[PDB]
RNA sequence: AUUCCGUUAACGAACGAGACCUCAGCCUGCUAACUAGCUAUGCGGAGGUAUCCCUUCGCGGCCAGCUUCUUAGAGGGACUACGGCCUUUUAGGCCGCGGAAGUUUGAGGCAAUAACAGGUCUGUGAUGCCCUUAGAUGUUCUGGGCCGCACGCGCGCUACACUGAUGUAUUCAACGAGUUUAUAGCCUUGGCCGACAGGCCCGGGUAAUCUUUGAAAUUUCAUCGUGAUGGGGAUAGAUCAUUGCAAUUGUUGGUCUUCAACGAGGAAUUCCUAGUAAGCGCGAGUCAUCAGCUCGCGUUGACUACGUCCCUGCCCUUUGUACACACCG
């Protein structure tokens, strides 16, 4: 088993993120934005996928099954406190965003803040800190 | 500088080399084997452990942070 | 909505709601640096 | 010739140890005549008097000297464990006694002239002088811990692996340790400033 | 031969083995999706960690009789990092505690002490005996 | 008609204190009655540590002020009437002095 | 009439106290055997009185040991000085005193903190400093 | 390359004592005795190996 | 002023809510068992009150 | 050490220094401990040959004994006492056995004459004079600000990694602090609920009685493998609790997610000589809620030197001065 197979893949692709072959899987797939380490070890644990194996060595049907995994939470009986979007603003429901997802998520968070004329998203958009951060010493950069 | 491109995985001629020579090493730890065979630390542990099962090669002392591991013949 | 120097207008929209009066009437006047005065290198 | 049932962590013994220069023998502590010790951990006053430090076990020195950088200030435990790890290394390595290798590197290592500065007011003067044994053995365990922690530091290679191949390099002049080209550099310094 | 004359490790993991093969233990569902306590980034390792962790509360209570979730909470707990600003102790999770207290009574290795806490039984004493004793 | 009578004792100063004890052991000697102590609990040490500048001017300079309070336990056995005569005696300022049952 | 004797060792802010009495040559800490002590590596200096004098000394009488406050390192210097002061003491009321004078000769060529505790304890702390010495960093500009 | 043995110390030496001068004894000449400037602590009985014995120690100072 | 507004402000805790026993200035009270002083106040009364400087 | 020996137009004195007092270090010697313990015994549980014997735990004995361990009162103890050298037959110094201790044993508190236009009128119902004193510079209420951010500086915290990070297992402190009992206020054990944060219910402690059975670094075994990487944790989004009358300009604390500079730091510059530096955590002050701060505490525990006046300064003497606001003359 120490002999690398040879469907073993050095790069493999997921939510168009270049995922890398030689870290192992719980690591590797922290590479895919909205997804992190404590995600990513109880997605691999729901998916049966075993911890030991290295990205590359897995099958692509083990792949689909962890992304079947983090896109329904909630079928896997993932609980709502370990999301990254819970209790949505419009919707109101509780899903884990990521990839291009997230990013809109924040732009439509930032621009509905700075619509209303609200203070933090006034501070958002005149580059300033936002969550009550001395500003005469440190972030410094322009 | 550039940088190491060590393998995670073994492939053939890697693991023959392995099972050739490393029997014949004064001293083996995983550094050695990683700078050696180049190889990951992770792979070098689990060659480590392959050879000791072979009984190719002896536990000197065996600590957490350090293994040392020699021939099992002169 | 009243700032410590003046009543600040505005109207209440749907997306506003859930958030403070204060978060839409400003206490301080962002700044506009000028040039640096007498003492402000050299230390 | 002197037996002394005390082992170096109960696997070394002093037997058959015996250093050979005579300008630094009597500021090393590594024979069975001269209080052998199980560990190099011994929590004893060394400070109190001038040249008193000379009595303390070498094994113990190399020991104090690798708990230097910030963090790892006051690991003795970690530093034992390292000692103990390169001293077997060494043993497997080399096949003699762990003990005689560190005394050749510590006798090997020490530089025997170095150039003082001399003179004031901004000018850039240096004397070649002597230097004592015992300030010798203090910079060759320096330089020793020195070469190890520098090549330990940002590498696979454990600080143990890096211990005990600088004491192998410096218990002959092989000129690959650290400390033997810190001291060729010092000595070919004194020797220009003469 | 006790568990006081085996060394700790060996026997919370010959007694972690036992618990496992005794099949009277109910794991809780979230024991794959918990931390073990606050102050941790990361869930344990090991997919035994429920059985190591009962094994080495029971070798407590077996040393001590007069433990309550809180003590255990502090036992398990240690240094919290706080990013950019010192660390300091931080308490572990209370309710693998109190589970795995209440599953080692469920099977009379346990009981309430009267006077709080919980106290080692004769039968867990007799377990933990045999266990040690079958280390060697 | 028997009772262990406990007798706490605080003060300020350590010889009056050690006096008063003394006194009151002697006192109960002499009655032939059993005395347990005098124990001596570990001395409270209340500690302020407050600046000698009224202001914030000059080098941080601290004053470390302490307010040493010394207790003593003492077991009589023997009835109320008894305790409540030996106790009556004269006791210096500065010592506080208490009578319990059990 | 019980024969045993109580000697205690000190270190900083450890205290170990050795209960050694008539036996068959058992040595346990806590009721835990010493060879199990921890850390493993201090486990020489936790021997040490017992690899000079042979355990064969040792095979006359029972030593149970109570260690209490301090640290690791501390306890286990404490444990081995209580452990040598008991032995000496033992040999000295129960044994005869040559044998005594010959061990305690024997423990103190090796190291005089067997018997003797060491008297350095922490220093306090000053205002103006972190430290008992270390003082706040100066700036002048 | 010799060795010599020092006899005594003479003192401090330089502008900031780093230096202690002594007299050394040569040992295989037992009738040649030499100045040199020493660094580091030194004491009377002391063994010094010379890379070169041609030179006489003067005040640094 | 008017009752329900005069002195109306809750005053159950903070700096403005305690005061120096001997001065009445609020600013560094000493709470420490009760002394309710400032800390200029107690270093004045102090040799009143019991405490002595031993070091 | 203006400390002494001595020299001596000085002789006798008075302050400072020392003495002094506090803490720490030794006492198997004294007094005494059910608010501290040990020992043996009686009973009980477990293991071992299972009765008897051995090992380990739990519970009682105010008529089992005792004070080694803990506490704190009285005392003892070091005086350089003793030995060898140097020094004026002095004052003294170096080394050394013994000793807990031989730097004044270690660390502190206290601390002279004469001064500063040094700080404080914002500690004071301390205070002169001046200003104001009802549309008030008084007092109180609401709201805001003291935190505002192109920039420069000071004390710091976190790091740049494998002498490591993470996940297990493992187990050693000290100084301290704690309630109005109202259903209950302060420290909080135990039980239950919860992933956590937190919530509910029995209760203990006005305290060597209860929190307190009371830390981390570290030790131990695995994963990681030189990759800004599982280093680093800045910034930011969503959401959940607690304090408070009120949390927005996030009070603080949790969960998932985002994952910046930083790869050891130029000229310069600080602190430090032994249980010290450094690392590690803990208690108290502030405190309804907030510690990266300060004051203390302990744990692990070093390198180097034990010298000098080169730099920066201080003391004494001699000497020059056109200085005395005293060379920033
Ligand atoms: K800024
Ligand atoms: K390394
Ligand atoms: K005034
Ligand atoms: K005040
Ligand atoms: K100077
Ligand atoms: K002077
Ligand atoms: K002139
Ligand atoms: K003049
Ligand atoms: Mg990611
Ligand atoms: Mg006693
Ligand atoms: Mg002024
Ligand atoms: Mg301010
Ligand atoms: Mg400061
Ligand atoms: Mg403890
Ligand atoms: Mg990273
Ligand atoms: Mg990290
Ligand atoms: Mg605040
Ligand atoms: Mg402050
Ligand atoms: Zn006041």
């Amino acid at each position: 088993s120490l002999v690398a197979n040879e469907e073993f893949q050095h790069i493999l692709r997921v939510q168009n993120t270049n995922v890398d072959g030689k870290q192992k899987i719980m690591f590797a797939m922290t590479s895919i934005k909205g997804i992190g380490r404590r995600f990513a070890n109880i997605a691999c644990k729901k998916a049966d996928i075993d911890m030991n194996k290295r990205a590359g060595e897995l099958s692509a049907a083990e792949l689909d099954s962890l992304m079947v995994v983090v896109a329904n939470p909630r079928q896997f009986k993932i609980p709502d406190w370990f999301l990254n979007r819970q209790k949505d603003y419009k919707d109101g429901k509780f899903s884990q965003v990521t990839s291009n997802a997230l990013d809109m998520k924040l732009r439509d968070d930032l621009e509905r803040l700075k619509k209303i004329r609200n203070h933090r998203g006034l501070r958002h958009y005149w580059g300033l800190r936002v969550r009550g951060q001395h500003t005469k010493t440190t972030g410094r950069r322009g | 500088k550039e940088k190491v491109n060590n393998m995670v995985l073994f492939d053939k001629a890697t693991y023959d080399k392995l099972l050739s020579e490393a029997p014949k090493y004064k001293l083996i730890t995983p550094s050695v084997l990683s700078d050696r065979l180049r190889i990951s630390g992770s792979l070098a542990r689990k060659a480590i452990r392959d050879l000791m099962a072979r009984g190719s090669i002896r536990m000197v002392s065996a600590h957490a942070s350090q293994q040392i591991y020699t021939r099992a013949t002169n | 909505i009243y700032n410590g120097k003046t009543f600040n207008q505005i109207e209440v929209k749907p997306e506003m709601i859930s958030h403070y009066l204060a978060e839409f009437s400003i206490s301080y006047k962002p700044v506009k640096h000028g040039r640096p005065g007498i003492g402000a290198t050299h230390s | 010739k002197v037996h002394s049932d005390v082992m170096l962590f109960n696997r070394w013994t002093y037997d058959d140890v015996q250093i050979n220069d005579i300008s630094v023998e009597d500021y090393i502590t590594a024979t069975a005549s001269k209080h052998p010790v199980y560990m190099p951990h011994t929590a004893g006053r060394y400070q109190a008097k001038r040249f008193r430090k000379a009595q303390c076990p070498i094994v113990e020195r190399l020991t104090n000297s690798l708990m230097m950088h910030g963090r790892n200030n006051g690991k003795k435990l970690m530093a034992v464990r390292i000692i103990k790890h390169a001293m077997e290394i060494i043993h497997l390595l080399t096949d003699q006694n762990p003990i005689q290798v560190i005394v050749d590197a510590v006798i090997n290592s020490g530089p025997r002239e170095d150039a003082t500065r001399i003179g004031s007011a901004g000018v850039v003067r240096r004397q070649a002088v002597d230097i004592s044994p015992l300030r010798r053995v203090n910079q060759a365990i320096y330089l020793l811990t020195t070469g190890a922690r520098e090549s330990a530091f940002r590498n696979i290679k454990t600080i143990a692996e890096c211990l005990a191949d600088e004491l192998i390099n410096a218990a002959k002049g092989s000129s690959n340790s650290y400390a033997i080209k810190k001291k060729d550099e010092i000595e070919r310094v004194a020797k220009a400033n003469r | 031969r006790t568990v006081k004359d085996v060394s700790p490790h060996e026997f919370v993991k010959a007694y972690a083995a036992h618990l496992k093969r005794s099949g009277k233990m109910e794991l809780p569902e979230w024991t794959d999706i918990v931390k073990t306590g606050k102050l941790k980034e990361l869930a344990p390792y090991d997919p035994d960690w429920y059985y190591i962790r009962a094994a080495s509360m029971a070798r407590k209570i077996y040393l001590r009789g007069g433990l309550g979730v809180g003590g255990f909470r502090r036992i398990y707990g240690g240094n919290q990092r706080n990013g950019s600003r010192p660390r300091h102790f931080c308490k572990s999770s209370g309710s693998v505690a109190r589970n795995i207290l209440q599953q080692l009574q469920n099977m009379n290795i346990v009981d309430f002490d009267p006077k709080g806490g919980r106290r080692i039984t004769s039968n867990g004493q007799r377990d933990l005996d045999q266990v040690a004793g079958r280390i060697a | 008609q028997i009772h262990k009578i406990r007798i706490t004792l605080s003060s300020k100063n350590v010889k009056n204190l050690e006096k008063v004890c003394a006194d009151l052991v002697r006192g109960a000697k002499d009655k032939r009655l059993r005395v347990k102590g005098p124990v001596r609990m570990p001395t409270k040490v209340l500690n302020i540590t407050t600046r000698k500048s009224p202001c914030g001017e000059g080098t941080n300079t601290w004053d470390r002020f302490e307010l040493r309070v010394h207790k003593r336990v003492i077991d009589l056995f023997s009835s109320a009437d008894v305790v409540k005569q030996i106790t009556s005696i004269t006791i210096e300022p500065g010592v506080e002095v208490e009578v319990t049952i059990a | 009439a019980v024969e045993s004797v109580q000697c205690f060792g000190r270190k900083k802010t450890a205290v170990a106290v050795t209960h050694c009495k008539r036996g068959r040559g058992l040595i346990k800490i806590n009721g835990v055997p010493i060879e199990l002590v921890q850390p493993e590596i201090l486990r020489y200096k936790a021997f040490e009185p017992i690899l000079l004098l042979g355990r064969h000394r040792f095979a006359g009488v029972d030593m149970r040991i109570r260690v209490k406050g301090g640290g690791h390192t501390s306890q286990i210097y404490a444990i081995r000085q209580s452990i040598a002061k008991a032995l000496v003491a033992f040999y000295q009321k129960y044994v005869d005193e040559q044998q005594k004078k010959e061990i305690k000769d024997i423990l103190v060529r090796y190291d005089r903190t067997l018997l003797v505790a060491d008297p350095r304890r922490c220093e306090p702390k000053k205002f103006g400093g972190r430290g008992a010495r270390a003082r706040f960093q100066k700036s002048y500009r | 390359t010799k060795h010599a043995i020092v006899v005594k110390v003479m003192g401090r030496t330089g502008s900031r004592g780093q230096v202690t001068q002594v007299r050394v004894k040569f040992l295989d000449d037992q009738n040649r005795f030499i100045m040199r400037n020493v660094k580091g602590p030194v004491r009377e009985g002391d063994v010094l190996t010379l890379l070169e014995s041609e030179r006489e120690a003067r005040r640094l100072r | 002023g008017h009752s329900n507004i005069w002195n109306a402000h809750p005053k159950n805790y903070g700096p403005g809510s305690r005061t120096c026993r001997v001065c009445g200035n609020p600013h560094a009270i000493i709470r420490k068992y009760g002394l309710m002083c400032c800390r200029q106040c107690f270093r004045s009364n102090a040799k009143e009150i019991g405490f002595i400087k031993y070091r």
